């Protein structure tokens, strides 16, 4: 797996395009103002140790006891997993806290108010560090998330959305004028562009480093975000909230700056402007040292092309294991709570095959160069927080094999089967709802020892999933390996096999699934 | 003086009159066979301690001289000396020879035995060369060879190529993509000591380094027999000690930077220099701005260029390497 | 394999932290007043020899694969008169200094983190009769094994306990053979509130509250001859948590783990003992022992071997142990090898512990 | 070339009329194609495969433990002779 | 980590090669500069010097035609309808065609001075079909490798890098090279190129900057596409020999061998079939060592050419083996692929471009996945 | 002049005129988490998953039998 | 010089103008360094007769290297001074005596890099350092 819910390595998205390049869902083709009209409000964090460990004044033990701000432990999504003493027992969940109601920084939307709430959206995006699929066989995107329909701070079962994924070259123009932002190359003294470019100040320079130097005035002077203007000049631009003492709403505050719950204190968290106070003593603390830039993989170069794969998730109240990409549910009936009290809640596992996107914008063919990943939430009514507990690319060592296996066939891309190649294990498997993930009889999990502490290792299995239209009479689906491997010392080859029906499908009934083996040179010539 | 000489011959007793091998070739057919040269190599090491201390005059210096020639031929390949091009001429595309001198100089030059403060004067002096030459089509003898020159077998690198392509020793071929080639490597290290004051102990110290290669390819006249050269081109590296220290303990950062500022004025300078020495003052030097140069539309590809320097010359503008090299040097060492 | 371990905080704390009891198959409770009777039975402090003891021990972990991660220890005893003593020692794990490096211009200052475990505890013992002596100890336990990043608080974990020990030495007997000398002793060691390693109280761990009974004989030849042998029993003082099931598939386990976590140490202790429906013999599982001799010549050459039995349901920690100890005028060495005998791989494997105490002061004649 | 194969070119015994036992397997169904070799396997596949003729079947299946079992512990021999004679410091003969 | 420098280099590799240790070019690389995406952005006076420039690196630079090669595998232009102007098998030049540096916007040129400039740099191209990842990439900062950071061929025209591009790294370069007499350059010097950046005014408040792009030649692309021919400019037929540093002749031996499943040193017809009959003496394949059939043994000890071979790999430092880095180069850019697909061709009828016409014979031993796909991509044609 | 840095969960090795033959990373535990016998001076990408473990051993073999120690903290 | 060559624009054609409409040079170089080094720029050694010894240095660089590639000049500036204080008390009694000998070494050094334009005001500050260390 990689890591994915680091709340620093995202930053605020360009607007997206839905189902093609040809799809102005959210205004991506505007040229304007008005492709920044459908921005709602959305932050993303961490909630600080803080809040749990030393209470700051103002937050109470109520506050600490929703389902969306509590401390969430190792030992509720993870029973099975064994952690030494002494080391992290918490999960730092990555929480998106989405206002489809409020206004997006840099929105100039004369009439957003009485605008449809569903119809915005709240997008982050990232650079992701290894950009071959192909090579890396990175097979889904998996992540752990909070169902928000069901503890103490549940949303109303109408506030229903969706939450969009895409993979691929995005767009680093955030604000969308063809210029690369940089704030560490503003000020008074510097050079802009000579007719401003319709968000603010650009500056004319070529960058170098994207580093502030430590003088407060040239801070105050470049920490104005990414429109370039100190919230004093903002009016000129963002003419329809030109009253207010933000009219780009891009105003950063400090979750310890702010009043109100945790979910409250973290609204302008994400805000670029001034988020760069350049001492650590002060009550507007910064959360970041580096200037934002319209540059976010590094390389000096802010990229332009829209060519990605598109994947949705559906959030509903009552979402089961089979459908919208969901692979397990786990219950948890009495949590413990800071108040003295109890609630409910569940954790939903998805599992969204890379191979298998439901949209293509741009042009974009295969995966070896994927280098962005966005996503957005759209589609809700009111506030709605969205809770990873786990987010990753995960990878594996067994390819799916593309090509014909059977001459009977000869149609290899086509006939529509859904074939998927994941794992299940004792540690996050132990609740799936078809079949619980049980170790095969006799077989045990290893232990080790981390530092005086008894440590179970995970046992897991291989799964294949055939979906979709089904397999046809004599074809196959089948994963593969590069190995080296010599069996003449031993006389026996041993293998455990399980078969079961999917959910809301025909039931499959014995002797017609095959479970085979083919070992040898290849697939095709020489095999067993 | 230390001589030494290496030589490897192949037997080639084993082929046929076409590159077939002799299935019936026994390992002890001819033992005692000289072959065919393959590699000859010299080296003449020759060491001097100049007893210059005859003469009650000099008798201080203690120079030492240290002369390192290497020379080697290789025999090419089949597939060069018979070579064949598709039209069916077989053509010689010779052998490949080299060259290698080692010259060095040390003079420790005790001043002893205000100019008598100084002491010692040590300098050291060494002298790196080589030569490549292809296409060199005779072959050496067993005791080795003198055949492009005498000097060139002992490290002359005195020009060899015209005098080679004269005598008809180099290939005839018009194509030959083999590059005659020449590196040289100069090092001084002088270093003087001073005792001006009873208890002041003074080191001066001057390093030089430049490093020069230059490759060409060339061709064969077929008539008259004379060396053309093709395409020739140096490169090499430089070093020298100097001294900024007018320019050390001026202020310099982020906001003033008075060496900079002198940097930024010196171009024009140098500029209006370099264009006396191109114009040579019997016109008026065109400048960017003049009337026979005027700046151009905002749309014309060099209006941003003409605008940038108004009135400099017109073959050296602010961007120009012959003119920020000078002003920059001039600039930092606080030179006018 | 081990079914059911017993989860305590800090249990460092439980690791033999001198070459002379890990000699021993981990065991000091009934042996012979030394240095390091500190970890294992304080009340024979007031038993020692000499006046003022130091010592230095260390117990390097994973010797093939890195160095600087070992427990140390350091102990200082001095007894003042012939019936009491004051004892105080120090146990520090800890990894050595780690940097944090990003690559970032490598001559850019770094940050060095060591993350570490350490407990400090000061002991007095109390001769009652000629015959047995008693302690009280208390501890300070400090954990700071978190490196600090984005996310993670790194916050150091601390608690306190108590320590009450017991100690029975008798006169030299003579008997037909032999003129050999009886040992027993008993040490209840971690009593204190739980350890809070994420500073909230609903996530609390159980100190590892233990029990140790031991008992060993002295057999005595030609005075400059001695054969120690000695029998020791451990038994955690912690709640075994719930396992398959205890009479809705995961809510009856999540239930058990609820009740069983809100238990309190010192009800904790007392639910250790009994909890099962059958005698004497279905306990004797949770009940770890360990055997040692040790051969004495002239008071300066000793020579160990121990066995070391954990259940294989719990821990499974079973090995033998080796031991050497020298004394040159006032300097002891002791240096100890362990062979596992156990399907878990011991982090003590391959690992040869050395200690080293200074005796000075006065010297006490024994009874 | 033989009809005996499929029309992938795998040779099944247990389809073969003209061979008693099959491939000796009751439970499992052997083929082979071009001549593969145990003792050095560069590719293995692990794949579900149907026999419902007129079906379009849908399921999940999981592979575990993939493992050899039951080495050949068969020990062996070796025997070495050495004989090394110096005769007066004129000869030295050494045969192994 | 290997590149050649144009599609001129690349198919004049093989043809070049015949003869070896003889190379059938006059080619002299003289200068080379390389240009790769910047991540480190470090500034340092020691590392070679802070140049840094922005740079846009063009598929098409430099191209000319190609006597047997087709031009949409040459040149990725949707349209090559004007865009040459120099003979077909002219060497690769700025020159060749419309996009020539030289020449920008002056009457016919396909490139107007905004692509001197990274924010109009897609407006710079005076054609339609001009994708920003296809025909061209851009750099903002990119930095100049060292000396010490490749190596190349001065007479194959490729070069080698000491650091693979397994990523999304851009690759550009520049070179001068000369034939005799004649010089030819492909790229933008940072001597000969435009300035960096020119200034016009004299006070902040009125000043325009305007910040000039080098234009280059394409090697490695932003993304990935196996269809463009700068896909064939990436070589795959250098072989790393593993922990190999400074290999010497006469303690280096290399052998070509088939498993299938056992080593052989020969290969054999495909049942049913027989190789192509009366064939010429250097592409005999039947009782053929496998050395003589991907043409790495022609040569006896001495580097002398011998009738077929000594039965030892030819070890010539400058083309079959890269001494300082411990390299073995094949003779050909696809030694398994289209040289054993001709070594076992039998008619016209069978295109190597083509993997629907094979005899049956190069649908068992031809390799073309393997270099017109991915190794990932190649690992799914198992039995080759 | 051996170094080893880890900035988002990706080790990378730094040698000065030293090449390596083999790396091999391990949990505190004494569990090989990583090995790679094809060292290119290169980034290494170790399973980001590791229940609450920071510290890690980095172990290389260079082109002699020289092996290089490293205690790192995985972030 | 790095690395100077001779150039092949530099020729007998009438062409004698580049894209920047500069004369061609013979000889053309990307990089050229400027480097000076007080190492140090002053020591003080010296020695008290009551054994107190202080050893103080200031030391100096900068490193100009100026690049025609982009024509920008980077400077890195260097400065750092170093303490060192030695002495030795006599003589301390805890029947306890011994002396107690007392070092001191205080560092502190600053680096910076800067890069420069030459046709405007952009001096860019591109890497530095402030550290000081008793
Ligand atoms: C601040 C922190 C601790 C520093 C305190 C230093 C004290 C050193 C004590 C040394 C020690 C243990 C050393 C082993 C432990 C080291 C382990 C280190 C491991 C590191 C990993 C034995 O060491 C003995 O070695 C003998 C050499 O053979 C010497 O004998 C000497 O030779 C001649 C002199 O030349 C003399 O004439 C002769 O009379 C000596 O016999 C002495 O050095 C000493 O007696 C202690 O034993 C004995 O030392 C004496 C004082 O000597 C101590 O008396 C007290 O000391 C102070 C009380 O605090 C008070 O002030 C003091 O009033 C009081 O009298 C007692 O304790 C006593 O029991």
């Amino acid at each position: 797996t990689i890591d994915m819910r680091s709340a620093y390595a995202w930053s605020l998205a360009s607007t997206p395009f839905i189902t093609s390049i040809n799809d102005n869902t959210f205004n991506a083709n505007s040229n304007t103002l008005e492709y920044g009209f459908k921005r709602a409000k959305l932050s993303w964090y961490t909630i600080d140790p803080v809040f749990y460990s030393s209470k700051p004044s103002g937050i109470s033990n109520d506050d600490l006891s929703l389902n969306t701000t509590r401390r969430i432990y190792s030992r509720e999504l993870y029973p099975n997993t064994d952690i030494a003493q002494g080391q992290i027992q918490v999960v730092n969940t990555l929480d998106l806290t989405y206002y489809p109601g409020e206004r997006g920084p840099y929105n100039n939307n004369p009439s957003f108010g009485a605008s449809n709430p569903s119809a915005n959206f709240g997008g982050i995006m990232r650079a992701l560090n290894s950009t071959n699929f192909e090579q890396g066989n990175v097979e889904y995107i998996q992540f752990w998330v909070l169902d928000p329909y069901v503890g103490n701070g549940e949303s109303p079962a109408t506030n229903a959305g969706k939450i969009y994924f895409n993979l691929g070259e995005i767009s680093e123009d955030v604000l969308k004028d063809g210029r690369k932002q940089y704030e560490n190359g503003l000020g008074p003294d510097q050079v802009m562009v000579n007719p401003q470019p319709l968000w603010g100040d650009v500056p004319a320079s070529q960058s170098l480093i994207y580093a502030f130097d430590t003088n407060p005035d040239n801070r105050k002077n470049q920490d104005v975000g990414l429109d370039g203007l100190p919230s004093s000049r903002e009016g000129s631009i963002y003419t329809n909230y030109a009253g207010e003492a933000d009219p780009a709403g891009d105003d950063y505050t400090y979750y310890l700056n702010a009043d109100g719950g945790v979910l409250e204190r973290y609204k302008n968290y994400n805000g670029t402007e001034g988020n760069s106070a350049v001492s650590i003593n002060d009550p507007n603390r910064g959360s970041t040292t580096l200037p934002d830039v319209e540059d976010i993989n590094r390389d000096n170069t802010m990229s332009t092309i829209n060519a990605y794969y598109e994947y949705s998730i559906d959030v509903k109240p009552g979402m089961q294991v089979g459908e919208n990409y969901i692979t397990d549910i786990r219950e948890v009936t009495n949590v413990d709570l800071p108040n003295g009290g109890t609630t409910n809640a569940r954790w939903i596992q998805f599992k969204i095959p890379v191979s298998q996107p439901q949209n293509t914008i741009g042009n974009i063919t295969d995966f070896r160069s994927i280098r962005f990943m966005r996503m957005f939430m759209t589609g809700f009514n009111s506030q709605m927080t969205v809770r990873f507990g786990a987010l990753d690319l995960v990878r594996g060592e067994w390819r799916r094999y593309t090509g014909t296996l059977d001459a009977n066939d000869q149609n290899p891309d086509d006939d529509g089967v859904e074939f998927d190649v994941a794992a299940v294990n004792i540690q996050e498997n132990g609740t799936k709802c078809p079949v619980n993930y049980v170790m095969p009889p006799g077989v045990q999990r290893e232990q080790l020892y981390n530092n005086n502490t008894v440590i179970n290792q995970n046992e897991q299995a291989l799964a294949v999933r055939i979906g979709g239209a089904g397999l046809q009479y004599q074809d196959s689906r089948a994963v593969f390996k590069n190995v080296s491997v010599d069996m003449r010392q031993y006389k026996k080859l041993k293998m455990f096999l399980h078969a079961e029906s999917l959910p809301n499908q025909p039931t499959l009934e014995d002797d017609e699934m095959v479970g085979f083996i083919r070992f040898g040179n290849d697939f095709t010539q020489n095999f067993y | 003086l230390n001589y030494s000489a290496t030589s490897n011959n192949i037997v080639r007793n084993f082929l046929n009159d076409d590159n077939s091998p002799k299935e019936d070739f026994n390992i002890w057919d001819d033992y005692l066979d000289i072959g065919t040269p393959n590699q000859h190599a010299q080296q003449l090491v020759l060491n001097y301690d100049i007893p210059i201390n005859k003469i009650p005059i000099f008798g201080f210096v203690k120079a030492s001289y240290s002369y390192t020639a290497d020379y080697m031929w290789q025999r090419s390949s089949t597939a060069f000396s018979e070579y064949e091009d598709p039209n069916g001429t077989v053509y010689d595309l010779g052998n490949t020879i080299q060259n290698s001198n080692s010259n060095t100089l040390t003079t420790t030059l005790n001043m002893n035995t205000v100019l008598t403060s100084i002491k010692n004067v040590q300098i050291n002096y060494t002298k790196n060369s080589g030569t490549v030459l292809p296409g060199y089509t005779p072959s050496v003898g067993f005791l080795g060879t003198s055949k492009p020159s005498l000097g060139f077998v002992f490290g002359s690198q005195d020009d060899v190529r015209y005098e080679a392509a004269k005598r008809g020793w180099l290939t005839t071929y018009q194509d030959f993509n083999q590059s005659f080639t020449q590196v040289s490597n100069k090092l001084l290290k002088v270093t003087a000591n001073i005792d001006l004051l009873p208890d002041l102990k003074v080191d001066l110290s001057m390093d030089r380094s430049y490093s020069e290669n230059t490759s060409e390819q060339y061709s064969v006249d077929p008539s008259t027999n004379e060396y053309k050269p093709l395409s020739p081109y140096t490169y090499g590296m430089f070093s020298i000690s100097t001294v900024m220290i007018k320019t050390a303990f001026s202020p310099s950062d982020e906001t003033q930077s008075a060496a900079f500022d002198d940097f930024r004025s010196n171009r024009l300078i140098i500029a209006n220099r370099l264009a006396e020495g191109h114009y040579g003052s019997g016109v008026a030097i065109p400048r960017y701005g003049d009337a026979n140069n005027p700046i151009p539309a905002e749309t014309d590809p060099n209006y941003a260029v003409y605008t940038a320097n108004q009135g400099y010359p017109i073959g050296y503008t602010k961007s120009n390497q012959a003119v920020l090299l000078p002003a920059f040097l001039a600039a930092y060492t606080g030179s006018d | 394999d081990i079914e059911r371990p017993i989860t305590t905080g800090v249990p460092f704390l439980l690791v033999a932290a001198d070459a002379r009891a890990a000699g021993l198959g981990d065991q000091g409770v009934a042996t012979s007043s030394d240095v390091f009777s500190q970890q294992w039975n304080p009340a024979k402090y007031a038993f020692a020899e000499d006046a003022q003891g130091l010592s230095i021990s260390y117990t390097p972990y994973l010797t093939d694969l890195a160095n600087d991660i070992s427990l140390g220890q350091v102990t200082y005893y001095n007894k003042i008169n012939d019936r009491s003593a004051f004892a105080g020692s120090f146990r520090y794990f800890g990894f050595g200094g780690i940097e944090l490096r990003q690559t970032g211009d490598p001559n850019e200052p770094t940050r060095e983190v060591n993350p570490n475990e350490f407990a400090l505890d000061g002991s007095y013992s109390l001769k009652l009769s000629e015959t047995f002596s008693m302690a009280v100890a208390a501890r300070y336990i400090r954990s700071n094994l978190k490196v600090a990043t984005e996310e993670i608080d790194a916050s150091a974990a601390g608690s306190f306990a108590v320590d009450v020990a017991g100690f029975y030495q008798s006169e030299e007997i003579a008997y037909s053979d032999f003129n050999g000398r009886w040992r027993a002793g008993f040490n209840i060691q971690n009593l204190g509130p739980k350890i809070s390693y994420d500073h909230d109280d609903l996530s609390a761990n159980f100190l590892p509250a233990n029990l140790r009974v031991g008992g060993g004989f002295d057999f005595i030849f030609d005075d400059y001859n001695k054969l120690g042998v000695s029998l020791e029993l451990t038994k955690l003082l912690v709640p075994t948590p719930p396992g398959p099931g205890t009479p809705s598939q995961s809510q009856a386990d999540e239930a058990n783990y609820k009740k069983y976590k809100d238990i309190g140490w010192v009800s904790g202790i007392f639910k250790s003992f009994g909890d099962a429906p059958g005698g004497f013999s279905e306990e004797l599982k949770e009940i770890t022992y360990s055997a040692a001799a040790e051969y004495m010549y002239q008071d300066a050459f000793a020579m160990r071997l121990g066995y070391y039995h954990e259940s294989p349901m719990k821990g499974a920690k079973q090995f033998f142990s080796l031991g050497a100890g020298f004394k040159y005028s006032m300097i002891k060495v002791d240096v100890s090898y362990l062979f596992s005998a156990s399907k878990v791989k011991n982090p003590l494997e391959n690992t040869l512990r050395f200690s080293l105490t200074f005796n000075f002061g006065d010297k006490y004649e024994t009874y | 070339n033989s009809s005996k194969r499929d029309v992938n070119g795998i040779y099944y015994p247990d389809n073969d009329p003209d061979l008693e036992g099959g491939d000796g397997d009751g439970k499992l169904t052997l083929g082979i194609k071009g001549n593969p070799n145990f003792g050095l396997v560069r590719n293995l596949m692990v794949g579900v495969k149907s026999r419902a003729d007129h079906k379009d079947i849908k399921g999940e299946v999981w592979f575990n433990e993939l493992r050899l079992a039951d080495l050949e512990n068969k020990g062996g021999m070796a025997a070495i002779l050495n004989v090394d004679t110096n005769m007066a410091d004129f000869a030295t003969v050494s045969a192994t | 980590r290997h590149f050649f420098l144009s599609q001129y280099f690349r198919n004049k590799y093989d043809v070049s090669l015949k003869n070896y240790p003889f190379i059938d070019s006059r080619v002299q690389i003289t200068r080379l500069e390389v240009w790769v995406t910047n991540k480190q952005n470090r500034v340092t006076t020691t590392g070679g010097g802070n140049n840094l420039r922005n740079i846009i690196a063009l598929q098409d630079l430099g191209e000319a035609q190609v006597s047997g090669v087709p031009d949409n595998e040459v040149v990725v232009i949707s349209s090559t309808a004007g865009f040459f102007n120099n003979p077909i098998d002219s060497p690769t030049s700025n020159t060749n065609n419309k996009y020539d540096p030289a020449t920008i916007g002056q009457a016919g040129s396909f490139l107007n001075s905004n692509i001197r400039e990274i924010v109009t740099a897609k407006s710079g191209f005076n054609n339609t079909n001009v994708s920003e990842a296809t025909d061209y990439s851009v750099l903002e900062n990119a930095r100049k490798l060292t000396t010490n950071e490749y190596t190349f061929n001065p007479q194959l025209g490729y070069i080698s890098l000491q650091q693979r591009l397994a990523n999304d790294e851009i690759l550009a370069v520049a070179f001068e090279y000369t034939v005799g007499g004649k010089v030819y350059q492909v790229g933008e010097f940072g001597s000969d190129g435009v300035d960096a950046t020119v200034v016009t005014g004299n006070n902040s408040s009125n000043q325009a900057i305007i910040t000039q792009s080098l234009v280059l030649k394409m090697l490695k692309s932003n993304l990935t596409n196996v269809k463009n021919p700068v896909w064939n400019l990436m070589m795959k037929n250098v072989y790393q020999i593993p922990q190999a540093y400074q290999i010497k002749q006469d303690d280096f031996r290399l052998n070509i061998l088939y498993t299938d499943p056992s080593p052989i040193n020969y290969i054999t017809p495909v049942q049913g079939s027989s190789f192509p009959p009366n064939p010429a003496p250097d592409s005999k394949v039947e009782q053929t060592p496998l050395l003589n059939v991907f043409n790495l043994d022609r040569l006896n000890y001495n580097n002398d050419p011998q009738a077929g071979g000594d039965g030892f790999f030819d070890y010539i430092p400058g083309v079959t083996v890269d001494v300082q880095n411990g390299r073995v180069i094949f003779t050909t850019k696809e030694p398994f692929g289209e040289l054993i697909f001709n070594k076992l061709q039998t008619g016209a009828g069978e295109s190597y471009n083509d993997p629907t016409t094979y005899n049956a014979n190069q649908q068992k031993y031809v390799f073309r996945n393997m270099y017109r796909n991915t190794q990932a991509g190649a690992l799914q044609d198992s039995d080759k | 002049s051996f170094y080893v840095s880890v900035k988002d969960k990706t080790i990378k090795l730094n040698s000065t005129e030293d090449v390596m033959r083999e790396v091999s990373i391990f949990d505190i535990s004494g569990k090989l988490l990583y090995n790679n016998k094809k060292v290119e001076n290169t980034e290494f990408q170790v399973s980001n998953f590791q229940s609450g473990n920071q510290v890690l051993i980095v172990k290389v073999t260079l082109d002699n039998g020289n092996i290089i120690t490293k205690k790192i903290v995985f972030n | 010089i790095n690395q100077f060559r001779s150039n092949f624009d530099y020729n007998s054609s009438p062409k004698v103008q580049d894209v920047n409409t500069n004369f061609y040079n013979e000889i053309i170089m990307s990089n050229v360094n400027l480097v000076e080094q007080f190492s140090p720029l002053i020591r003080m050694d010296f020695e008290l007769k009551s054994s107190l010894r202080v050893l103080s240095e200031i030391k100096k660089d900068r490193a100009l290297s100026m690049s025609f590639d982009n024509n920008l000049l980077t400077e890195v500036k260097g400065m750092e001074y170093i303490i060192g204080l030695g002495y030795r008390f006599k003589d301390v009694i805890f029947i306890i005596k011994s002396d107690i000998n007392i070092k001191a070494d205080f560092s502190l050094r600053n680096n910076e890099t800067l890069v420069r334009y030459l046709d405007y005001d952009n001096n860019q500050l591109a890497a530095g350092q402030n550290i000081w260390s008793l």
